[PDB]
RNA sequence: GAGUC
């Protein structure tokens, strides 16, 4: 149910949206951006991940 | 064209068809049957008779 | 009052018979949260007895399921009513209507 | 006929509005369905059933 | 007489005491499971969504 | 038990040959005692509580039926006033004069 | 690097219940941060005055019926909790309602005491039928924050009240509906300035300005703790 | 009228970068009031210093590959956004990196410079493979607030940049991660009030604790108007 | 008499 929903929502990818083609040095920055509302979770993006 | 209680609260009917005859007094079954038990009717062979 | 009804809520209330309905209609003489006394239309009034209809209301008794049984008077004093007007409501009832 | 009423209420035709989360103040990323519904409390009381 | 010190000590006994939850029907072995219970006021019991 | 025998002696409260049978509120539930009814036996004599509550019933019965008669009476007399006012204009010395 | 200092600016009062207040200048982000914090605190921690206790004579308990009286006991109770009160210096007072004869009782019929003020004098309390019917009652009104029902006083009830006295649930928080709106604010040149727009409706009680200021203050005190101890 | 005053309890520094602080006890729903408001400012209003632009001689655009360097321009760009710096009085500072030969190029190889303090000496920047591979450049560091991408600066810039002036996304905020859990605290008898447990990750230089104090401070300054 | 799957 709800757990699924939340997870599916985040994983799903959408056309451009806010900040398509940004570049992040690691995950924590992602979250900061989302929480400031200048980045949607659905945006396709380039991240450096270990 | 409605009574005082209805004037006080008219609900907007969307019903596209007119109920012709009225919704009969639902709890009539019981009274009618029981009333038959006591019915003073010489010929009508029911209940007491 | 149920905002989204079928119209059927009026009939449900009326038939349950836990409300008080007006036998004759006319004008309300006395209103109490306990008694509703009504003076009849001279049109309808019997030349046998007086034209005074009495409704002692039942207030706050125990139902079988531990529920409360509370009647509330609906009309106000000196108000006009006709035959079959809803005078006092049972507990789950608004002005005429079923209020579950 | 229902949507017609919604117009007369000056509301959204789908009956959805953008809402703010009372915790964060973050808006919900999708407008949500609201409205008034008729509710009932059942005879089943945790009071007695404890 | 339900004193507040009563609750403090109760909590201490309840600490690391696992209690068992059961639902009907008990179909397979997981119809009964053990949890560390934690006290809440209110009359309903709270369960983990996962189970 | 022997232990209880000695102890009785020690604190010295003998306590008469009786058991507490009193009706208590079940735990978890709590509220307001709204009304109490008692049913005395026919044989045994009434309790003061018994009398005062049955006296209440008297008062209530009386008041209810008294006011029943009074309001009914007033309506009937007022109805007779409608027939005497037709073929017999008199409003100043009828009213101010007695009823029956 | 120069941080901004936002001031209290516009203070409109529409209805006795309603009031609008703008606070510029605001920078980005603080609009929303403050918007939410405000609301929370406003509702739960607004000290208000509401009816706490009641004695009506010849009435033992809430469920029975007194002749002459339109409403039920319970329903009149309900009317009175909602009635809007301004107390001066004292924390708890007892007003007298004494009225006789034909007609409806407004709050106005309550015989007026010096320090006390009734914000909504025209509030419907009870309708008086029979001419010889009159009522006397003593209604206690107290100060308090948030929501304290009568049942939580029986909760720690060392005040075992005499029977006849009827304790009332208190809706203390005077704030009935409350919201904020972060809109762009007119600085004659500065583009990066926003205003916080405070939409507010309350049951009369607390004055718009006064309310807000007291809000901010009580908030601030909590802020002391974190900043001072490391 | 009874306000609650809480006090500081637990302060576990799992590492210098990461600190968990548990705080009791808070009045009902103020857990969230305070939790969120703090979070917001923490990240998105936080003034800081760091890298804005770069000029490498013989690297006049950001997409080509110079032989010898493993990483792309693009990649090393982002590594360097993260590197942490201490300024004193000055607003605008240009640091110089000259380095040759085999090895990972580390923060230490930058010119020390008086007022400047280098925080993370160990931070890898690029890997130079053969010894013939040499790199020279100037990295510009400004003071600003929060986080501004290249796209937002290009918005209103009449300042036309030159040949191979290489703008990078500016990460001024040293605050990396911040979140709050609210478990109902239960002080003896009153159950209703709640705990605020606050997890904080920051970029090394500034200690977690000091972050806190500063946040609340900025808050308070605005509050001046409305206390009196 | 009604709850659960």
């Amino acid at each position: 149910q709800d757990v699924v929903l939340g997870l599916y929502y985040m994983t799903r990818d959408c056309v451009n949206a806010k900040g398509e083609g940004m570049v992040l040095t690691g995950p924590k920055e992602a979250e900061r951006l989302y929480r400031s509302g200048l980045a949607s979770l659905h945006a396709r993006v380039k991240v450096r991940i270990t | 064209v409605y009574s005082y209680t209805e004037k006080k609260r008219i609900r907007k009917d969307f019903g596209k068809r007119p109920q012709v005859l009225d919704v009969p007094y639902l709890l009539s079954i019981q009274l009618d049957s029981f009333q038959k038990f006591i019915e003073q009717d010489p010929e009508g062979q029911y209940g007491l008779e | 009052k149920p905002l989204v009804g079928t119209g059927m809520e009026r009939a449900v209330a009326v038939d349950s018979g836990v409300t008080a309905v007006a036998k004759r209609g006319g004008v309300v003489q006395y209103v109490d949260a306990s008694r509703i006394v009504i003076k009849v239309n001279e049109d309808e009034m019997y030349p046998g007895e007086a034209g005074i209809d009495i409704y002692n209301l039942t207030k706050y008794t125990r139902s079988n399921q531990n529920t409360c049984i509370n009647q509330m008077p609906c009309v106000s004093l000196g108000e006009p009513v006709e035959r079959g007007d809803v005078l006092a409501d049972g507990p789950s009832t608004d002005l005429g209507e079923l209020a579950l | 006929e229902i949507k017609e009423l919604l117009k007369l209420g000056d509301l959204p035709t789908s009956g959805q509005i953008r809402l703010y989360d009372g915790r964060t103040g973050e808006q919900f990323e999708r407008p949500v369905t609201v409205g008034y519904m008729y509710m009932l409390k059942l005879n089943h009381l945790v009071d007695d059933k404890m | 007489r339900e004193e507040a010190v009563v609750w403090d000590i109760l909590d201490e006994v309840i600490r690391e005491h696992p209690v068992l939850l059961n639902r009907a029907p008990t179909l397979h072995r997981l119809g009964i499971q053990a949890f560390e219970p934690v006290l809440i006021e209110g009359k309903a019991i709270q369960l983990h969504p996962l189970v | 038990t022997p232990e209880e025998k000695l102890l009785r002696a020690i604190f010295g409260e003998k306590a008469s040959d009786v058991k507490d049978s009193s009706l208590r509120v079940p735990n978890g539930v709590s509220g307001t005692v709204i009304d109490v009814q008692v049913f005395t036996r026919d044989g045994v004599e009434k309790d003061k509580r018994a009398l005062e509550i049955e006296e209440m019933q008297l008062k209530q019965a009386k008041k209810d039926l008294s006011e029943e008669l009074q309001i009914l009476e007033a309506g009937l007399f007022s109805r007779i006033r409608a027939v005497l006012v037709a073929g017999g204009v008199e409003a100043e010395k009828l009213d101010k004069l007695p009823r029956d | 690097t120069e941080f901004l200092k936002p001031r209290l600016v516009d203070i409109e009062q529409v209805s006795s219940t309603h009031a609008k207040v703008t606070l510029e200048p605001l920078e980005r982000g603080f609009g929303h941060t403050l918007g939410n914090a405000l609301r929370r605190i406003l509702l739960s921690s607004m000290p208000g005055c509401a009816v706490t206790e009641v004695e009506i004579d010849g009435v033992l308990h809430e469920y029975s019926t007194k002749e002459g009286v339109q409403e039920d006991i319970l329903e009149i109770l309900l009317n009175l909790k909602g009635l809007a009160v301004r107390v001066q210096g004292k924390d708890e007072v007892i007003l007298t309602l004494n009225k006789s004869g034909i007609g409806p009782v407004t709050a106005a019929d309550i015989t007026h005491d010096g320090d006390v003020e009734i914000v909504k004098p025209q509030h419907v309390i009870c309708h008086l039928t029979d001419e010889n019917a009159s009522i006397s009652m003593r209604i206690k009104v107290q100060r308090g924050r948030g929501y304290v029902p009568a049942s939580t006083r029986i909760h720690s009830e060392e005040d075992e009240r005499p029977i006849g006295r009827l304790l009332v649930d208190a809706c203390y928080s005077p704030v009935e509906r409350i919201a904020y709106n972060v809109e762009a604010a007119r600085v004659e040149q500065r583009t990066d300035l926003d205003k916080l727009v405070i939409e507010m409706e309350t049951n009369g009680t607390i004055d718009p300005e006064e309310a807000i200021r007291r809000a901010a203050t009580i908030l601030a005190e909590q802020l002391e703790a974190f900043v001072d101890l490391r």
